[PDB]
RNA sequence: AUAUACCGCCAUCUUCAGCAAACCCUGAUGAAGGCUACAAAGUAAGCGCAAGUACCCACGUAAAGACGUUAGGUCAAGGUGUAGCC
């Protein structure tokens, strides 16, 4: 009856169904849910079946400077309104009901290649729109309480950077997934590493080392060359600005620890200036292009040594065989040199 | 157009900007390694299929010898070699025209 | 862009603020910092600073000392002149009523009581939206009373913020800007050092104020 | 546990209102009743009455005025005469408050036979007592 | 028909005191943790406990008693999603 009725949003809450045990457990739901839907802002106060024209809130009251009064609306204009109010819900449901195109990134379903944008402001201002962020990571950590049994908890790896050589890495651990990745895009521009590089494209000079038992080998290449590397390490350097390197990981594969000893060894590297006012010489490159020519980069700021340095021949020198089987050729693999896609 | 004026024209370089054709483009395959040969063709029988490739998508486009500035977007100006179509994100058959478009 | 230039001037003279006359190495012997703990309170990072030791007992070295307190102070006394706000810090009971009462004295401020968790890094959530943090910090006592190293010198270089640290045989000076080796425990060295601040930051600031009306009437 | 004309605690970006707020053991503790009647009270009668038509024209006016009420109503019998208070917002026309103001005193007074009047507040946005 | 879709209403540990948005820090930036007052990293919105109100008091009794566990009970108070008789 008309006092059995009542309000919408309970009735919407009771069809929805959103809590008491489809959602607790974790169990959920096998892809169905119904979408709430507002009725009370699709039509305005003044539609029904019997089209009368009320001046006060349907029609203007005055026209011409002249008083309305009640009047009909026609079976003809009945129906015009009619087939009006059904095409504009058709139009608003297709408009509801549509396509969501998330940039696809390292893959579908992944969050890796996919950027939030620039940071957050902050409190006292501070407009971040230089810096892009990425997502490196998502994992759905777990740990069990007595009362919840599995507490489910998302955990997210991001890193930033302007593409100016300044960048940063951070972790963001929440119930939410959103909330999380604020947390970590907060956190890494709050958290920036610094690193050099050698002609605004690549690192100073091949660098190798381990952490955490993750072995990672990173090669200068010269210009044109390419990104051939990780996933990761191919959004970190095109956050950092460098469009070129050779990259290997072996040993264990987890990102943190990737991430943290890559910006590490960048942190750690040699500028030719420092080495110069460290040794006391002259450094001096020499292309393949160019014949033999001796081209300066940087000298000593302080006084240059007046001895040159000793040649040493046969030295004691720690080396990959890896990098002695690709010397000497004899090495063959289908997967090193592909015809890999667009950097 | 038939000349080279839709890449001077205001339409290609809003649509673009500053950046290459291929950058944009990105190929829907199979897993982690995408094959190493492309596709045959981007058209067939006057009908295109789906995720063509970016000159075959604007067909305003046209692959000519003349137009160096546009037949340098893909040959890097640092090094001579030009690229490959795994790499350009082109089909085959367009690639290898460019190519003798391009000799 | 005459501020500027006015700010810039003490920069290029060294010794500028005339601290150099305020210490001599007989007021350091006099007031005993040379002392340090025994040689099981040895520490790595701290033997350089270490002239020597006897009867299992450290010795500093005061050229050394008076090296850095030279340059402690005309940073001090330059950041002073700059209007830089200073913290002390001194955990000891000891002197935390000598130490707030100098700070009165001289204007800046000071910190002798507990130290609470993410009091600067989470200082604009504690406060408000938009604090001065010190420009500089010093520290009178570097180690807590468990002996091991206060969170600001870690909080303060992790937000940039310099420090000046007095450092005994038994603290870290890695993480300090211009450590000043010395004895943390002897009264007469705190109010030595306490005096000496005192002379340097008045004269900054009555430098500062008679330079800025010498160009106030120019 | 009890749930009984109260809101569940969310993360706290919930506007909530003082009489949903508020639980229904403070009625008379923090609170006011919504209608004041004399059925309740002993000798009298006519309770049930009473009741039905509070409910019946609190549901009419409720979907009469849709999305402008911030709050339930609060009806005043003074004998013989009604008064209705309500707590709108600013959203729709002037033109359209005053006449669905007539249109439901004329049929509230032609169905109960009973003398009527409405009053009601005006407010920028519904307020809010707390964040739940 | 489905309380193993639900709202609405409640049993329950509760004759509990914990639950916690938003920040910071530690662990090599891992799952996670953050307790020492003669004080060593926690700061805490909010909820609840509590306080106060009801009965005869300030005690006592009632009332209240969060986050959640039992897919706990209830489609037969009423309504309602889905599946059905129509
Ligand atoms: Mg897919
Ligand atoms: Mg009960
Ligand atoms: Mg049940
Ligand atoms: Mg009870
Ligand atoms: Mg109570
Ligand atoms: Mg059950
Ligand atoms: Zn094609
Ligand atoms: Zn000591």
């Amino acid at each position: 009856s008309f006092f059995t009725k009542l309000t919408a949003d309970e009735l919407w809450k009771g069809a929805l169904a959103e809590t008491g045990a489809g959602a607790k457990k974790g169990r959920g739901k096998r892809t169905k849910k119904k979408k709430r839907k507002d009725l009370n802002r699709g039509q305005i106060i003044g539609e029904g079946r019997y089209g009368f024209l009320w001046p006060g809130l349907n029609v203007p009251l005055m026209k011409n400077g002249a008083v309305q009064t009640i009047a009909q609306r026609s079976k003809e204009e009945q129906e015009k309104v009619e087939a009006d109010m059904i095409q504009q819900r058709e139009e608003w449901d297709r408009k509801k009901k549509m396509k969501v195109k998330r940039e696809r990134g390292w893959s579908g379903n992944s969050w890796g290649g996919i950027s939030l944008g620039p940071p957050d402001p902050g409190p006292c201002g501070e407009t971040y729109e230089d810096f892009d962020t990425r997502i490196l990571e998502v994992r759905n950590v777990f740990t069990m309480t007595a009362k919840e049994g599995r507490k489910k908890s998302i955990r997210v790896l991001v890193a930033v950077g302007n593409g100016k050589g300044a960048a940063g890495f951070s972790i963001g651990k929440a119930t939410d997934r959103m909330d999380a990745f604020r947390k970590a895009k907060n956190r890494a521009v709050h958290h920036l590493h610094y690193i050099e590089r050698y002609e605004d494209h690549t690192i100073f000079h091949d660098i190798s080392l381990r952490f955490k038992r993750t072995h990672i080998k990173m090669k200068k290449q010269p210009k044109g060359y390419g990104l051939r590397c990780h996933r990761a390490i191919i959004t970190i350097c095109r956050l950092i600005g460098i469009k070129d390197m050779y990259a290997k990981v072996s040993g264990s594969i987890n990102m943190l620890s990737l991430t943290q000893g890559l910006f590490r060894g960048l942190s750690r590297q040699e500028t030719h200036q420092q080495l110069a006012d460290k040794k006391g010489l002259h450094v001096v490159e020499i292309r393949e292009e160019c014949g033999p020519l001796p081209i300066v980069v940087a000298s000593p700021r302080g006084p240059l040594r007046k001895d040159p340095e000793p040649e040493d021949e046969v030295p004691d020198v720690k080396l990959d065989w890896e990098d002695v089987k690709t010397a000497q050729g004899m090495k063959r693999s289908v997967w090193s040199n592909l015809k890999r896609a667009a950097t | 157009d038939e000349p080279w004026k839709y890449l001077e024209s205001e339409e290609y370089q809003e649509r673009y900007g500053s950046r290459p054709v291929w950058a944009d483009y990105r190929r829907n395959h199979k897993g982690g390694v995408p094959p190493q040969r492309t596709r045959k063709t981007c058209i067939r029988r006057n009908k295109v299929v789906g995720n063509p490739c970016p000159i075959c998508r604007d067909h305003k486009l046209h692959v000519d010898f003349r137009n160096v500035k546009l037949l340098e977007q893909f040959v890097c100006a640092h090094t001579g070699i030009i690229f490959y179509a795994p790499y350009t994100g082109v089909c085959v058959k367009q690639h290898k025209r460019l190519t003798q478009a391009i000799q | 862009d005459f501020n500027d230039k006015i700010l810039n001037e003490p920069l290029k003279h060294s010794d500028f603020f005339n601290v150099k006359e305020l210490f001599s190495v007989r007021s350091l012997f006099d007031a005993r910092v040379h002392l340090g703990h025994k040689a099981g309170c040895r520490h790595r990072f701290m033997e350089p600073y270490i002239f020597g030791s006897r009867l299992d007992h450290d010795i500093i070295d005061l050229e050394q000392t008076a090296t850095h307190l030279q340059l402690a102070l005309n940073f001090t006394a330059h950041m002073a002149y700059r209007k830089g706000i200073i913290l002390f810090i001194s955990r000891n009971r000891q002197f935390s009523y000598l130490i707030e009462n100098m700070a009165r004295d001289c204007g800046e401020y000071a910190h002798t009581r507990y130290f609470r968790g993410g009091m600067l890094t989470n200082a604009r959530l504690l406060f408000g939206p938009t604090v001065r943090l010190p420009d500089l910090i010093i520290f009178l006592h570097t180690l807590n009373n468990i002996f091991e190293p206060h969170v600001a010198v870690r909080d303060a270089a992790k937000m940039n913020i310099p420090t000046v640290g007095i450092v005994d045989t038994n603290c870290n000076p890695c993480l300090i800007t211009y450590p000043v080796p010395g004895n943390d425990d002897s009264p007469l060295a705190v109010h030595l050092y306490c005096r000496l601040f005192q002379t340097a930051i008045t004269r900054a600031k009555e430098k500062r104020q008679q330079v800025e009306a010498l160009y106030r009437l120019q | 546990k009890n749930r009984a004309a109260r809101v569940r605690v969310s993360k706290g970006d919930k506007p909530v209102t003082y009489e949903e707020a508020h639980a229904p053991h403070y009625i008379a503790h923090r609170k006011g009743w919504l209608s004041l009647h004399t059925g309740n009270l002993d000798g009298e009668d006519h309770a049930a009455e009473r009741t039905v038509e509070d409910v019946f024209l609190r549901k009419f006016m409720w979907g009469t005025f849709p999305g402008c009420l911030a709050d339930q109503l609060v009806l005043k019998r003074r004998g013989n005469q009604l008064e209705i208070c309500a707590v709108v917002l600013r959203q729709l026309s002037p033109h359209k408050y005053y006449f669905l103001v007539g249109y439901s005193e004329t049929l509230l007074s032609y169905f109960y036979k009973c003398p009527v009047r409405l009053h009601l507040q005006t407010v920028p946005s519904k307020v809010v007592y707390k964040y739940l």
